[PDB]
């Protein structure tokens, strides 16, 4: 099992440019290719990849064409371009999971015993990173029924060597603002952490009207999950809550107005500087 | 650093041609490195200017790199250790408190080296008092923000 | 002394003992900054209105 | 059954409902602790059962829609503290 | 009873002597019953030892268990009288083996220490760190389902 994987910009220049060449070159709508990383103590840095012929049907669900000899092929000669990056999983560019993806892992598994899959959504995104991570695994059901693969989630960010890092600083030279101050760029955390707080609740409330309807049958895991999510959210109002609540807002607000005390001191002491030197410098030209 | 490159033709720079054609004014690189010039640029081999494709895609990509989660987002530092910090800070800050008194009290008294050799290798108390009032002013604020914001959408 | 913290309840006749908590540190730190600073503002008036 | 602020359970109250004793419903709580079907505890001298989890239930529809509603009003307060944050912010927002 | 003593739950020295006693102190002639509890004198500091740790398996228990005990109480399910029960907890509470502060006016045993308002707001903000996980994790339960059950 993986539970961290680090994805890098060269990762996902090469799938948006895969993507690319293969909706020049016809219509398929996914691209499938192979990721080839290392493997830090428990957490999986995917550092490069590369494209593989693969086709799949609409209909079936199991008409799909991968080319396991031209995967093996590239990877023995990436192997000899460099050695450190070995087999470590795939990606295809869908909006979402397919059916295929449990087959296309076992495929995958042939060569990485644990291959994590990372669909990466070449569509523009805004509320959350475009790599999703998971995992292969088998579900023992508690309710009896028979144990199937299936995929399992794993924590997965944007990670860059040294140099990806300045490549990518040299590329958004002109587009990522740098003069915004921590403080404000934490606050703009905070905002982009409500919208996506308010988007997991969005998909989750969907899912219900869903449900509630009848498209989707009753998920009992899921129904699990959200009650007790229902039931760990907490009380604000306890009256014990609210004391310790004020004691440690007054607790912090003091060494705010502190420090608010000590800047005001050292502005003072600029401004005394500044006119001295205003007052010195005029008195030197009237000389 | 990146640089671009075609090699000179040895029969033109004897038999006097300059081998390349200035129809327009982009020859102005950067006014060629003393590196470069000294290996052998403008003799054996010419710079050729170098951009690059902005497709605005993968920007969005590369925008999404040093983006954190609305987990971290949202998260509230460890309150036993923000206390601590904060401690920690203030006893720094009274320090410096101290040897802001001293400083300033012998600033004016004389600026014959005040100027530029008056604080190499001595520590600057108002430099460090306005380090540590901006970054615990910082932690202390988002802090604060997120546990009210916290209250209110945990309720 | 202080060798405890509690107190004599001589009517019934028994001893109350509080788990004092701790005297925080930041508010200390605190107070001895602002008598420092106060010294830097005198120091700031020995300046200002002398030389301004 | 009981919501999540008033899930305080008196003796009296379990005892009535499962058919025991005051006696005894303090042992059956811990064995339910034990046993890990809830997570709570036990204050005797008030009889009072503190109680803060218990184990997930199968929902019928009607509960999964009220549930839903829930979620909607959680949804509508975390829309609004986003909206009033970045009205207030919106100068150094970035 | 090493189930018995790995269990978290109490147990009565009474019923324990009742069910094991006589099979272990004594008896079994068939399965011979070792001497650790035999009738000598080291054997019934053996046996006094094994009534302490029956109580301090009870008072461990009770403390992880309990936000507020009465004495009256304790002692009842110590199998001790009331001096004994608070003697031996006023011990274990020395020694710090245990946590627990004895209003004797009252006649009340709380095992609770102060409210910290630090670790009151930490708890409060574990609880709203496990909530954005839960979250997240139901959420990829919802995209699983619905790739199962959309497509067709």
């Amino acid at each position: 099992a993986v539970q961290k994987v680090v994805v890098h910009p060269l990762v996902l220049l090469s799938v948006v440019d895969h993507f690319n060449r293969i909706g020049k070159v016809g219509n398929q709508k996914r691209v499938v290719g192979v990721l080839l990383g290392s493997w830090q103590k428990k957490v999986l840095d995917v550092s490069n990849s590369f494209a593989v012929p693969f086709d799949e049907d609409d209909k079936d669900d199991s008409v799909w064409f991968l080319d396991h000899d031209y995967l093996e092929n590239m990877y023995g000669m990436f192997k000899k371009v460099n050695a450190r990056e070995r087999i470590v999983g795939w990606y295809h560019t869908g909006p979402k999971l397919h059916k295929n993806d449990i087959a296309i892992n076992e495929l995958m598994k042939r060569y990485c015993p644990n291959s994590v899959l990372v669909i990466i959504d070449v569509k523009p995104k805004d509320l959350g990173l475009p790599t999703e991570a998971y995992i292969s695994v088998e579900e023992v059901h508690d309710d009896g029924t028979p144990t199937s693969k299936t995929f399992e989630h794993v924590t997965s960010e944007i990670g860059a060597e040294e140099a990806e890092e300045v490549g990518v600083e040299h590329l958004l030279r002109d587009i990522k603002d740098t003069t915004v101050g921590t403080l404000s760029q934490r606050i703009t955390n905070q905002v982009h952490g409500l919208k996506g707080l308010n988007s997991k609740l969005l998909d989750i409330r969907s899912y219900l009207e869903k449900v509630a309807t009848g498209k989707l049958p009753i998920n009992h895991q899921i129904i699990y999950q959200l009650q007790d999510v229902f039931n760990l959210l907490p009380d604000v109002s306890l009256q014990e809550f609210v004391k310790a609540f004020y004691l440690k807002t007054n607790d912090q607000m003091v060494v705010v107005y502190l420090a608010s005390l000590i800047r005001s001191v050292v502005a003072l002491h600029n401004l005394i500087n500044n006119k001295i030197a205003n007052r010195d410098a005029e008195k030197k030209e009237g000389q | 650093v990146i640089d671009a490159f075609r090699l000179i033709n040895a029969n033109m720079m004897v038999l006097g041609h300059e081998p390349r054609q200035t129809t327009s004014n982009l020859g102005h690189l950067n006014k060629p490195s003393i590196q470069a010039l000294i290996h052998g640029l403008n003799r054996h081999y010419y710079s050729i200017t170098i951009n690059y494709r902005k497709n605005e895609l993968e920007q969005k990509m590369l925008l999404n790199l040093h983006k954190k989660s609305w987990m971290e987002g949202l998260t509230l530092q460890d309150y036993s250790e923000h206390c601590k910090h904060n401690e920690s800070v203030v006893k720094e800050m009274l320090e410096l408190a101290k040897n802001y008194n001293k400083a300033v009290e012998e600033e004016d008294k004389m600026t014959p080296e005040q100027l530029a050799i008056k604080n190499v290798g001595k520590q600057d108390p108002k430099r460090h008092l306005e380090e540590h009032v901006d970054v615990l002013m910082t932690s202390n604020i988002v802090q604060c923000l997120a546990a009210m914001l916290d209250t209110v959408v945990f309720k | 002394d202080k060798k405890f913290h509690g107190i004599l309840d001589q009517g019934e006749g028994v001893l109350i003992i509080f788990d004092e908590p701790p005297v925080d540190k930041t508010y200390e730190a605190a107070l001895e900054t602002i008598q420092n600073m106060s010294k830097v503002v005198d120091s700031l008036y020995n300046k200002a209105k002398k030389l301004t | 059954t009981r919501p999540a602020n008033h899930r305080q359970l008196t003796f009296e109250e379990i005892a009535k409902s499962a058919k025991i004793t005051v006696n005894e419903v303090e042992l059956l709580v811990m064995k339910a602790l034990s046993v890990g079907l809830v997570k709570g505890s036990i204050d005797e001298v008030d009889k009072r059962v503190h109680m803060t989890w218990v184990q997930p239930r199968v929902l019928d529809l009607q509960q999964i829609k009220g549930m839903k509603d829930r979620l909607e009003f959680w949804c509508t307060d975390v829309k609004s503290m986003e909206m009033l944050v970045e009205h207030q912010a919106h100068d150094i927002l970035t | 009873l090493l189930k018995l003593f790995t269990t978290m739950e109490l147990m009565r020295w009474s019923t324990l002597v009742e069910d094991y006693g006589m099979e272990l102190r004594k008896g079994s002639l068939e399965s011979p019953a070792t001497d650790v509890f035999g009738s000598t004198e080291e054997g019934e500091k053996r046996w006094k030892d094994l009534k302490n740790r029956v109580v301090e398996h009870n008072i461990r228990i009770m403390a992880k268990y309990y936000t507020r005990i009465t004495m009256k109480r304790m002692a009842q399910l110590l199998d001790l009288s009331v001096d004994e029960s608070e003697a031996f907890l006023s011990n274990l509470v020395v020694n710090k083996t245990i946590f627990a502060k004895v209003d004797r006016l009252a006649g009340i045993i709380n095992f609770q220490r102060p409210k910290d308002p630090n670790n009151l707001l930490n708890d409060w903000s574990q609880k709203l760190n496990s909530l954005m996980s839960l979250v997240n994790k139901t959420t990829h339960l919802i995209a699983k389902e619905e790739m199962i059950h959309n497509l067709q």
